């Protein structure tokens, strides 16, 4: 599915640039805020976004805190 | 929020209790529970 | 006016730099030659970048290298795609002779290349920063192209406007009340060359050299009753607030100095007259 | 401390009834209300007798943690909104939120 | 507040003063006898701003001599340590 | 041959290899006397990234002409 | 300000349901009007006095502090009030931002002067100019 | 220091008292420039007399 | 004149002296100052500008004296990167290598100083892959410095948004407030004080091309707008001043410097404010 | 009143004598004081310091 996978590169996308811009977030607080940029084209997935998330920890993009596992870092 | 100065939508949660997506985005910068049955907020659908 | 200038706040710069970097390279002032790009939109010209060019002078005329500009050229073609050849720029005085001569070979690569001449010492009625076009004349015989003059305009983008309003807030062997205060008098010459523009004309409109306007005049007297600007006894409090506040500041960063300077002294004193 | 179970909603209501109660007598309302929303959506589930008085526990934890957001706004408390037995905890509750001491008065004088 | 209304005045009311602050009032009707106020009026804001300015590059010569005399003594102190400094190196 | 390889901030390294010799050798001697990865580096010769055609026959070479070493440079 | 007078005629063309009083003798049409002269009210005052409040307003003298209060603690005007001396304050100046203020709108009126001057005569505006920078 | 209020004797009434922080400060940067010159001023001398090696045998 | 003319005249001796010295080897703290040039950053925010929301960056020249890295000019290097990363594979390379080459030919005598690179909204700051790349340039050409311009929020605050920053050495072993404004890799590198210049000249046509907010500065009125500004630094020099009062047992210096700084600012809003008062007050009785 | 005022919930104070309850519009921008009061202190502590060195 071509569609499948334009939403998939633009979840990645997205969660990589609010990494960039906020360097620290909550997970709520992530997919609020992909949720509110990706508005513009789709809906977006709770389990998507959130299979974006762990692809992006395998490819160290972004990593979970130490302290609390809820809180992700960018890298 | 959107009717007093300006895409609204709703936004469910796991207890399925469908607020919107502005009001419980502004109610989790401070609470990290659902207003309703005052668990862990995890969202789910859109 | 045959074609219109749009002028950037960067060409300027550009100019500028380049002129007083060949200067302290040189040791003197030196004429400088470089390359306007920009754009091209029918009726408009905008200048918007330039680049330095390399120039050879034999005897007393210039040649323009053309293949340090077509290698330049090839170079800046991949950075701005939509900026082209538009003309060059020369610091200097009035258009001599060298200068219709430097644009006798520019006139080769495009069909009307611009002439941006900055002068830095303008004491006389026409503005320093000038722009110019060949005219082809149609003089019989030998035709000696002329130099017409073009206005240019003051368009610029919000952004660029905040980004050199920003630049020209901030400030900094000058001393600093010294730049203040110039500041402040730049701004004070302007209200006073319109104030005394106003008083000039409500004096001519008095007795018999201008066709006074009963509105014009009726404006006026708001102005003057305009005057003082909030003289009530609650501004003279907070202006007095206001004071004492600098006042108090200052006493301090000037007992901090002293403390600095008396930290000094004790420390040269002390090892001067060390004694255990 | 049992977090591998898979109880009847009946069970989970008896032992969330308690906590609430117990919360409510210490005096932690915060954790009263969930409790007791627990109790009442594992009451209502399964059940009948006991559901109608987790409600109104609920309704007044609800009361006593500084109110906002209604009891009866979601999909288990609403049908349940107009019954004679929660009526005037629904009263009590439309006129503490949104105060008004008179209301709040008369329908406690009423009832 | 009807005389607000018609925007000839803009201003605002304080009843604990008693008072009625006017910020901008339109230019009532001036005949050929008074021109000589405006002329007095906008020949002392002149002055004013020429005081003003005469002031400015007062001061601003002021700062710069300062400004050049700290530097001159820093200067002179420089050169004095630096030949003691040499003729003690004997 | 005497190349003269220059970083853009101004260093310069001479080095002295002969016109025909064996690139591993060079390579080896460079990368054990000065420990320089082959992952960041970039050699630029008359503004051409160097590929591995032919080398020191249609160059031109004299005295070192100026090869430029030039870092990786990625950010974001 | 809204005078009732002017009114009479809208009240008539109400909807019924429009017409309907608030449970004190005082329909909607004559309560929108009572906050809207009073918003309108907050601009043009500095501070008033609860009697002279209630004289432009209709609302003698209690039920106007009511509602000035009402239209406070949700935000729609600013202002406090002092019940001992009986005022409402809407919006204090504090001297020297109007300072700036009143020297921009001078500034304005002599830019806009100038403009006016040399669109009326623009041979004596670039003569006078012209001698000006000499 | 405990409590920040002043006895009226004549009504017997426990007003509060408000300290005026601009004031306050103004005039604890006065005292503290006063100190500081004193002190300064007396440096000065001391170093005074300890190059000229004044003391009391 | 003559000592304002300086910081342009370019001298090979100096740097070649400082660059034979490599004193920055024993003192990884040594750089502290970023002097920029008008031009420079004027050239640094219209690129940023131009890639909108995707990164762009170049080149910067520029010198060295002492503890203070002078930036004079900027380049524009031909990266086509995505919206949060930029790569220069192949075409930056040999674009850098032949611009510098073609700057020569005019007289361009400053060398490559450091590199200056776009961050489309999320601030000013190096992440890990700036740090590697920073670090890297910095240990194979000493001389270095990173600077990171944001374009949105310069545009969204009105203000100039940009940072110098270099990095430390791997294996430099030596609050709170420090892992929100920057990345995890804040301890990996140090911001120098960035600091703007201008020429005589530029300073001339700017000031002759000031014409229309002259009733900006006749009723800007300071001590207002920046009072927060102004209690802030008054709060950081207190607690500077504990510090230098703590070492003395130069900092002490610094302190005063700054005190000097916010004390002089202040007084030029004063002297503003009396300059208004005789303009606009004392007229008309 | 008194049990509003003393949780933090009511910021005021009451006029016993009068009857009254003054609320707390006040405290307006007064970081600038004590910031100077923090910069007074410091500096009288920096006079101690380097006064008192040897002379
Ligand atoms: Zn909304
Ligand atoms: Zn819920």
């Amino acid at each position: 599915s071509a569609v499948d996978e334009d939403r998939k590169m633009y979840l990645q996308a997205a969660i990589v640039r609010i990494m960039k811009a906020r360097k620290v977030l909550r997970h709520n607080a992530l997919i609020q805020e992909v949720i509110s940029q990706s508005r513009a084209r789709f809906n977006p997935s709770i389990s998507m976004i959130k299979k974006c998330i762990e692809v992006l920890i395998d490819k160290q993009y972004i990593e979970r805190s130490q302290a609390s596992a809820d809180e992700y870092s960018y890298v | 929020e959107c009717q007093a100065n300006q895409e609204c939508t709703v936004a469910w949660g796991v207890c399925n209790h469908a607020f919107h997506f502005h009001c419980i985005s502004r109610w989790l910068k401070t609470r990290q529970v659902c207003p309703l049955d005052n668990r862990e907020w995890e969202f789910q659908k859109y | 006016g045959s074609v219109s200038v749009a002028l950037h706040p960067l060409v300027i710069l550009n100019i500028s730099d380049h002129w007083i970097r060949m200067r302290s390279q040189e040791g003197r002032p030196v004429q400088v030659i470089g390359a306007l790009i920009g754009k091209q939109e029918g009726r408009n010209i905008e200048v918007m970048n330039s680049f330095e060019l390399l120039s050879h002078t034999v005897e007393e005329k210039i040649i323009i290298d053309k293949e340090y500009y077509y290698t330049k050229e090839e170079q800046f073609k991949q950075v701005f795609k939509e900026l082209e050849f538009l003309g060059w720029y020369t610091t200097g005085g009035p258009p001599d002779p060298s200068d219709i001569h430097v644009h006798k070979q520019v006139c080769e690569i495009i069909e009307s290349p611009l002439f941006l001449k900055l002068n830095p010492m303008t004491k006389h009625t026409d503005l320093p920063v000038s722009v110019f076009e060949s005219v082809i004349d149609i003089i019989n015989g030998e035709a000696t192209m002329l130099f017409a003059e073009l206005t240019y305009t003051l368009a610029t983008e919000e952004a660029e406007r905040i980004g050199v309003d920003h630049v020209a807030r901030m400030t900094a062997e000058n001393s600093t009340v010294a730049e203040h205060l110039i500041a402040q008098h730049s701004a004070i010459k302007m209200l006073h060359s319109r104030v005394k523009l106003i008083l000039e004309y409500v004096k001519a409109s008095e007795a018999g050299e201008v066709p006074f306007n009963h509105e014009i005049l009726r404006e006026a007297y708001a102005l003057c009753h305009c005057l003082p600007v909030l003289s009530t006894d609650k501004f003279k409090t907070d202006f007095y607030d206001q004071c004492n506040d600098v006042g108090l500041m200052a006493y301090l960063g000037t007992i901090t100095k002293t403390c600095n300077t008396m930290n000094q002294f004790v420390n040269k004193f002390n090892v001067l007259y060390d004694r255990q | 401390h049992i977090k591998s179970a898979i109880p009847h909603p009946l069970i989970m209501g008896v032992i969330r009834e308690c906590g609430g109660k117990m919360h409510l007598r210490e005096g932690e309302f915060e954790k009263a209300h969930t409790d007791f929303f627990e109790a009442f959506k594992n009451y209502d589930e399964s059940g009948s007798p006991r559901r109608t008085t987790c409600l109104k526990y609920l309704v007044l934890a609800n009361m006593l943690m500084k109110s906002g957001i209604n009891p009866f706004d979601s999909q288990e408390a609403k049908p349940y909104k107009n019954d004679p037995e929660i009526l005037a905890m629904t009263n009590l509750v439309s006129a503490y939120q949104n105060n008004d001491i008179t209301e709040f008065e008369k329908i406690l004088k009423t009832n | 507040i009807e005389a607000v209304y018609t925007d000839i005045i803009q201003g605002k009311l304080d009843q604990r003063n008693q008072l009625l602050e006017v910020d901008f009032c339109i230019g009532r009707d001036i005949r050929k006898k008074d021109i000589n106020n405006i002329v007095k009026t906008l020949h002392e804001w002149c002055d004013g701003c020429e005081a003003v300015l005469l002031g400015i590059e007062q001061q601003v010569l002021r700062a710069n001599q300062y400004k050049e005399n700290h530097n001159r003594t820093q200067q002179q102190v420089e050169a004095e340590v630096t030949n003691i400094k040499k003729t003690l190196k004997a | 041959m005497l190349i003269k390889v220059k970083t853009l901030t101004g260093k310069e390294i001479e080095i002295d290899i002969e016109p025909t010799d064996k690139v591993e050798r060079i390579k080896e001697r460079v990368e054990e006397k000065e420990g320089i990865p082959p992952q960041q580096q970039r050699l630029i010769y008359s503004g051409k990234q160097m590929n591995d055609e032919k080398t020191a026959a249609d160059y031109k070479i004299l005295g070192g002409s100026v090869l430029h070493l030039v870092l990786a440079l990625r950010g974001g | 300000i809204i005078r009732g007078n002017q009114l009479q005629e809208f009240a008539a063309m109400l909807m019924p349901h429009q017409k309907a009083t608030t449970a004190d003798g005082s329909s909607i049409l004559d309560r929108a009007v009572i906050e809207h002269n009073l918003l309108s009210a907050s601009k043009l005052y500095n501070n008033i006095t609860f009697e002279e409040l209630g004289a432009l307003l209709e609302i003698p003298a209690a039920k106007a502090e009511k509602i000035a209060s009402q239209m406070i603690t949700e935000g729609r005007m600013n202002g406090f009030i002092d019940q001992i001396d009986g005022i409402v304050h809407f919006e204090t100046r504090e001297a020297l931002p109007t300072w700036d203020k009143q020297i921009q709108s001078l500034c304005f009126q002599v830019n806009n002067l100038l403009e006016k001057i040399s669109q009326t005569a623009p041979e004596w505006t670039a003569q006078a100019m012209e001698a000006q920078m000499a | 220091g405990l409590i920040s209020a002043r006895v009226d004797s004549h009504s017997k009434i426990l007003y509060a008292r408000d300290v005026d922080q601009r004031s306050t400060t103004f005039e604890k940067s006065l005292l503290m420039g006063k100190e500081f010159q004193r002190r300064a001023k007396a440096m000065m001398l001391r170093a005074a007399v300890l190059r000229n090696q004044i003391h009391v045998k | 004149a003559q000592s304002i003319d300086e910081i342009y005249k370019y001298d090979k001796k100096q740097q070649q002296e400082i660059l034979a010295a490599k004193p920055w080897t024993k003192d990884h703290h040594y750089f502290k100052y970023c002097k920029i040039s008008a031009l420079a950053l004027l050239k640094m925010v219209m690129h940023a500008r131009s890639g909108g929301n995707l990164a762009v960056m170049g080149l910067m020249l520029g010198k060295v004296d002492g503890e203070t890295m002078i930036i004079m000019d900027s380049f524009a290097l031909p990266v086509e990167g995505t919206e949060t990363r930029v790569n220069a594979q192949a075409a930056a390379y040999e674009y850098m290598a032949a611009y510098i080459e073609n700057a020569k030919q005019v007289g361009r005598l400053e060398n490559a100083i450091g590199w200056y690179h776009s961050h489309p909204g999320y601030g000013c700051w190096l992440s890990g892959i700036n740090v590697s790349t920073q670090m890297l340039n910095q240990q194979f050409q000493e001389p270095f410095v990173a600077v990171v311009i944001d374009p949105t929020r310069t545009i969204s605050a009105g203000k100039v948004n940009l940072g110098a920053f270099r990095t430390y050495p791997k294996g430099y072993k030596p609050p709170l407030n420090k892992i929100e404004d920057f990345g995890v890799h804040c301890k990996q590198y140090y911001a120098l004080e960035v600091s703007y210049f201008k020429s005589s000249l530029d300073r001339k046509l700017l000031e002759l091309l000031w014409n229309k907010y002259w009733v900006n500065t006749l009723s800007s009125s300071s001590l207002l707008t920046n009072a927060d500004y102004t209690t802030g630094q008054v709060f950081d020099l207190s607690e500077k001043l504990e510090q230098s009062e703590a070492q003395l047992g130069d900092k002490l210096a610094k302190a005063t410097r700054d005190s000097c700084k916010t004390t002089i600012e202040a007084i030029h809003g004063l002297m503003s404010q009396v300059i208004k008062d005789k303009l606009f007050n004392q007229i008309n009785i | 009143l008194v049990q509003c005022i003393l949780d933090n919930t009511i910021h005021g104070r009451i006029d016993q004598v009068n009857q009254l309850l003054e609320l707390d519009h006040q405290k307006r921008g007064g970081a600038r004081y004590t910031a100077l009061d923090k910069w007074t202190n410091q500096l009288n502590s920096l006079n101690q310091a380097v006064v008192s060195k040897l002379a």
